[PDB]
């Protein structure tokens, strides 16, 4: 009776048709049987890295044997599945637990050879004392079956320290299966799914959520790693299928906060904020209009979807992991058009370098780029401050609206050997090692970001090897022994070699100072070039326009004359510094006379000061 | 932990008024170890500012024992004393 | 807690909430993890989604479902005796599997889960992978990768929800929300001016701390220093008459 | 150069946009990228360069729906698609 | 020979060459997915106390329980090819 009071059946469970088909793995449940059926050490143990399948195997056999499918001596068995936990519960006192397990063992023993006992967790019976080891006796007599699973490493963290018992069980190995083998449970799965939410689910949205969580989710195993897709693209359709569906559901809840806010800024006794005004009615009426215009659309689509297609599995992957895999939603599709007149808004000339550092990213958005490989790795190199470090800035800015969010590294403190454990970990067993990386601990989350090494050539050339499998390769694993994938990053690296040069000192000196195997891994080594006379004038404007919305704080806004524009456009180029000195010039000549107007009264807020040329100062 | 929640039920019965203080904070980390349970269980009510704590550490105590928890280095205002 | 409006106001962060929705209501492998740097609203996403329950703009696999606060300190207060733990939380589970999901279990700094064993957080784990009790919890970025991820037979029943900080046009709008519950506490009121201050200022001057969290405290901190000068003299009034009462 | 266009119409057949590739192309490129100092690796790259930066210009800017195929055909210097 | 690998000898050249292709061709066809092959770096183990990263660290330590890198994945199923980069 106590085997009624502790365990609880599975085949009873089976009979009712409780547990889900398990299509597949015939193999590993003949070897089961045959090593279950067997004279001495009918132990069998599964094992496997976690996902792969290893309760649904014991569920197999327990449909198997319900249906009778089973060799001669496994008729009618009634598996049965312990619980130590309710097992040692209540048993404060001295001889009740091993009581316990003894009436269970007794009544095991009683059945000559129908119960079959299974655990699952088996390395939690190691301890369970305060004991549990009164199983050796009997697993000496054969009188236990003991179907028994766990996990690779548990093994050997629990079971192989006690090598009295690692030798009652024979190990069976359970592999993940194939992206083949996957399709083929979704197949078998989906029927319960479809009944579980109200839903339609195509065979493509099956053939998808198992070729795409392959190829993103690099952490976990193929069986459950490519089903919870489907049973999150269910649920969000069922959601959206009730009441309003998504994308109007932020309109709405977006359009009425900006009203709650709106409603309530204007009543400021203030002048400061009747400027941060006119600009929150301005943009609730702009969504206003785009709310009306799609609810209206809506009403178009229901006079003139039901399923999971192919493309809800990819927002699943996208919304989880945030790297984005969806269809081009045509919105996209004319910022990548506009990507180079975009970027021309922050950097000027070198459109041989922003041709090619965007061509890289449409060409990804297609689909057509190398699967394993990185997104687009390529090196910068030119004279001192020509763009080759605000380009990479402007890029990560239009990927994800804010300049702050790109993991950067500057080479220039990476110089001896020992400094690499600064960026990969330390191995096993030192001071820092609950830490991990540092370059891995950034983008073994989020994978989307955008990798800078400034000044390469700075560094110690050991660096340089970790790098050689970051690259074309994509991959390199930690202290901890993780693998880190960078098949979605995008690496920049920037230098200054030769600098003196036209053209082929700044190629001797990279062959000098790099690997034919690392000069050979990257893409294009663009070249920048160095600015024109010409072409500082759009860069005096875009300095004047920063400083006003620097001092835009105190309504202060200048008013610059073009005659002052060219002066300031032609006092500070020398074709040695870049454009550098064009800033310095503009504090030098423009931010001290302010200053010293500013705190010495007379240019109280709420003023436009103009300024104009005088013989060789400019007089505000 | 009986006798850490028997102190902060008294703590929180009283209507606000005691004003804990902590002297050399920096040994609260590690209260109870055996598997991370105890030490952080007023770290709800540090959020919620029921109980007060007003305590003091030494300037390199502080981010060799505390810093290396910033999930509750979180919960404290620094007041440095030159 | 949520019913009797004892909880903040939550504003924004509709995707979060929306993807805890369609994670907490699918068939099996049914709890979610928020995930992100201490301070950026991790707590405050569900005390969302309770008063959002509450209000009933939830779908109709959650409306009239309550949400339990999972306590697990006041669990292992006296578990002496050899069993007494286990069968406590044994009575827990047993207890939220008698409902038909009417329960949805939300343990907070669930990295403190790992332990209480002296085999423990540890039966918890067949109740997980079947969608029996459903699990909302909240642990920082990197006590996860700490305590959790070396575990990862349990580590593979949580689905994970980042949670990005956000940006200063949003933190705006969060503190244009708030602002109405300190008004109240201190005994003062608070511009628009000063709440757009308070976020643009404390973005180039504290960067040992994250957003939201790094821009109330100058609010709160102003307002509690305006009513000690409200009651009392002012300052630059104060210790100049302190000094002068010690001088003589 | 037949194993990388082989691969590369192996990959762009989930969109199912099949390839066709002329005699005088194949040669054009295996002459093109040869320089034996690098190996092979400058082929996949100029294979990328020619090829998957014209279909990528052209794939998001319609006219190249799925279910197609186009030809390639040899210009004086590019090789126009 | 019964007492040494069925096959240990190596390869070396210029770049580009196939000198890795070759391995990982040799690799898919004997286990008909070219991810059942072992690869290691031998650029990251430049220091000396690298020695334990593949060997595991001594007991009583932190990084214990983990065990090794190159053993722990031929100690369970040894029929792979290990590539040594
Ligand atoms: N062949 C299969 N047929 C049906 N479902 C399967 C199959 N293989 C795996 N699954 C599902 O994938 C998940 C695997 O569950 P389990 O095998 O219990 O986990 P596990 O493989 O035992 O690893 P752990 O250590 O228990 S998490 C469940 O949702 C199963 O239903
Ligand atoms: N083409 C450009 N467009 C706009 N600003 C530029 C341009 N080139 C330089 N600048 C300015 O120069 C500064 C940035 O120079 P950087 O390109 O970062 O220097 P650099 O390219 O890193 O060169 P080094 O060798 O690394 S110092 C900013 O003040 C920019 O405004
Ligand atoms: N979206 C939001 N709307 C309103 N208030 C918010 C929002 N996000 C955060 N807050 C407030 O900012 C503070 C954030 O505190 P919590 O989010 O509870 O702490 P936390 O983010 O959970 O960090 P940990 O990991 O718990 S230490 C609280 O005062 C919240 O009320
Ligand atoms: N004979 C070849 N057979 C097959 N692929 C080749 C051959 N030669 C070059 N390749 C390809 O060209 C690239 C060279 O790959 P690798 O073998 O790694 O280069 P490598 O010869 O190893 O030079 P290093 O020193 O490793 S950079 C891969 O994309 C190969 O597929």
């Amino acid at each position: 009776q106590a085997l009624q009071k502790y365990s609880t059946d599975l085949t009873a469970r089976a009979r009712e048709g409780k547990l889900d088909p398990v299509i597949g793995r015939d193999n590993e449940i003949r070897r089961v049987v045959q090593v279950l059926s067997r004279r001495t050490k009918n132990n069998p143990v599964l094992i496997g890295e976690p996902g792969v399948g290893k309760t649904a195997i014991v569920e197999g056999l327990a449909q198997r044997i319900v249906a009778g499918d089973v060799p001669e001596s496994l008729r009618d068995k009634t598996i049965v599945a312990l619980d130590l936990g309710s097992m040692v519960a209540g048993s404060k006192y001295r001889g009740e637990f091993e009581e316990r397990l003894k009436a269970v063992l007794d009544d095991i023993k009683n059945s000559a050879g129908q119960i079959i006992t299974f655990i699952d967790e088996l390395h939690t019976i190691v301890g369970a004392g305060a004991a549990g080891n009164m199983i050796k006796p009997m697993l000496a007599r054969g009188e236990l079956r003991l179907v028994g699973a766990t996990t690779l490493d548990e093994y050997r963290k629990h079971i192989e320290k006690d090598a009295a018992l690692e030798r009652r069980f024979q190990q069976v190995y359970v592999g993940e299966p194939s992206v083949e083998d996957t399709i083929g449970i979704l197949r078998g799965l989906k029927d319960r799914y479809e009944v579980h939410h109200g839903v339609r689910i195509t065979d493509s949205a099956l053939v998808a959520a198992a070729t795409l969580s392959d190829r993103y989710i690099t952490a976990r195993f193929l069986p459950d790693k490519a089903i919870d897709l489907v049973d999150e693209a269910a649920s969000r359709l069922r959601m959206e299928i009730d009441s309003r569906p998504v994308e109007i559901d932020e309109v709405e809840r977006l359009v009425r906060r900006l009203e709650i806010e709106e409603m309530a800024l204007s009543k400021e006794e203030d002048e400061a904020s009747a400027e941060r005004l006119a600009k929150l009615r301005s943009e609730l009426a702009d969504q206003k209009e785009k709310l009306a215009e799609l609810t209206t659309r809506w009403q178009n689509e229901k006079n003139a979807k039901e399923e999971v297609g192919p493309d809800d599995i990819a927002d699943v992957v996208s919304a989880w992991t945030g790297i984005p895999a969806g269809r081009l939603l045509e919105g996209e599709t004319a910022k990548l058009l506009r990507m180079e007149d975009e970027l021309g808004k922050r950097v000027i000339g070198q459109k041989a370098a922003v041709t090619a550092v965007s061509d890289a990213v449409r060409r990804s958005r297609a689909g057509v780029s190398d699967p394993n490989r990185p997104t687009g790795a390529f090196m910068f190199l030119g004279p001192t401050g020509v763009g080759k470090t605000e380009l990479a800035k402007a890029l990560a800015d239009f990927l994800f609206d804010d300049e702050r969010a790109m993991v950067r590294i500057d080479m220039s403190e990476y110089g001896e050997k020992h400094t690499v454990a600064r960026l990969i970990g330390a191995p096993p067993g030192y001071v820092g090692y609950e830490a991990g990386g540092q370059l891995t601990e950034a983008v073994r989350r989020r994978p989307y970001t955008v990798v800078l090494f400034d000044e390469i050539e700075k560094a110690h050339p050991d660096v340089f090897d970790v790098l050689l499998q970051v690259l074309d390769e994509g991959r390199l694993t930690d202290g901890h022994g993780r693998t880190v994938d960078f098949r979605n990053t995008i690496l920049i690296l920037t230098s200054n070699l030769g600098s003196g040069g036209s053209a082929e000192q700044v190629l001797a000196a990279v062959r000098a100072t790099f690997k034919p195997e690392f000069i050979n891994r990257l893409d294009d080594v663009l070249i920048f070039e160095g600015l024109n006379p010409e072409e500082l004038v759009r860069i005096v404007d875009i300095q004047l326009a920063q400083l006003g919305k620097r001092l835009a704080q105190r309504r202060l806004q200048l008013q610059v004359s073009l005659p002052a524009k060219r002066w300031l456009a032609q006092r500070g180029f020398d074709p040695v510094y870049g454009a550098r000195p064009l800033r310095r010039l503009v504090q030098q000549a423009i931010g001290d006379q302010l200053a010293k107007m500013l705190l010495a009264g007379q240019v109280h807020d709420g003023d436009t000061v103009p300024v104009n040329v005088s013989p060789d100062a400019d007089s505000l | 932990e009986e006798r850490l929640k028997a102190v902060l039920d008294d703590i929180k019965n009283s209507a606000g008024q005691i004003i804990t203080f902590i002297d050399e904070l920096h040994t609260i980390v590690g209260a109870g170890a055996t598997a991370m349970d105890a030490g952080n269980m007023i770290k709800p009510m540090l959020a919620r500012g029921e109980l007060r704590l007003v305590g003091a550490t030494t300037l390199d105590e502080y981010r060799k024992h505390i810093e290396k928890d910033a999930a509750l280095e979180r919960r404290f205002q620094q007041v440095y004393v030159g | 807690r949520a019913r009797e409006g004892k909880l903040d106001p939550v504003i924004g962060r509709d995707n979060e909430i929306r993807r805890v929705v369609q994670v907490l209501s699918r068939r099996t492998k049914n709890n979610p993890v928020l995930i992100g740097e201490p301070g950026v609203g991790k707590t405050a996403i569900v005390e969302g989604l309770a008063q959002r329950i509450v209000a009933g703009d939830v779908p109709e696999s959650l409306r009239d479902k309550t949400i339990v606060a999972l306590d697990l300190g006041s669990m292992v207060a006296g578990s002496k005796y050899r069993g007494e733990f286990e069968e406590r939380l044994k009575a827990v589970l047993d207890d939220i599997k008698n409902s038909a999901g009417q329960i949805i279990t939300f343990i907070d700094e669930l990295h403190t889960i790992v332990g209480a064993g002296a085999d423990a957080g540890n039966m918890i784990k067949p109740m997980l992978a079947r969608g029996e009790l459903r699990l909302v919890g909240a642990t920082t970025l990197d006590e996860y990768r700490k305590h959790i991820e070396k575990d990862a037979a349990l580590e593979r029943r949580f689905q994970q929800v980042y949670v990005g900080e956000p940006s200063v046009e949003d933190t705006i709008g969060i503190l244009r929300g708030l602002k109405d519950r300190y008004e109240v506490h201190h005994g003062v009121r608070i511009t628009d001016s000063a709440l757009v201050a308070a976020a643009t200022l404390s973005d180039r001057y504290i960067t040992a701390r994250f957003l939201p969290d790094k821009a109330i405290d100058l609010v709160d901190e102003a307002a509690s220093r305006l009513r000690m000068e409200i009651d009392s003299r002012p300052v630059e009034i104060d210790e100049v008459e302190r000094l002068v009462r010690r001088l003589e």
